[PDB]
């Protein structure tokens, strides 16, 4: 996942 | 504190999954004992403690492991799992  | 303390409960957080669309992908369960909630947008979830946000998620991606990786600050996180478990990750 990756941060928004 | 917590940033967002009305998510502090694992109860409300896996019921905010209820139309979590990566079921088997990431399971809901491990999304909220992880500290995160569901933002009811795609498969963006937040942390109720850093209010970290982390979206994009991959068959297999571990919760717990992605909050290591991306907020090892949080002191949920901390609390929950740990100085040597978000060491090991980094
Ligand atoms: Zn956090």
């Amino acid at each position: 996942a990756v941060p928004w | 504190g917590p940033a967002f303390p009305g998510m502090g409960s694992e109860e409300l957080r896996l019921a905010s999954f209820y139309d979590w669309p990566l079921t088997a992908e990431v399971p809901p369960e491990l999304l909220a004992a992880a500290g995160f909630f569901h933002t009811g947008h795609q498969d963006k979830v937040r942390c109720f403690f850093c209010y970290g946000g982390l979206q994009s998620w991959k068959r297999g991606d571990d919760p717990w492991t992605e909050h290591a990786k991306w907020f090892p600050g949080c002191q949920f996180l901390l609390r929950s799992k740990g100085q040597e478990y978000i060491n090991n990750i980094h």
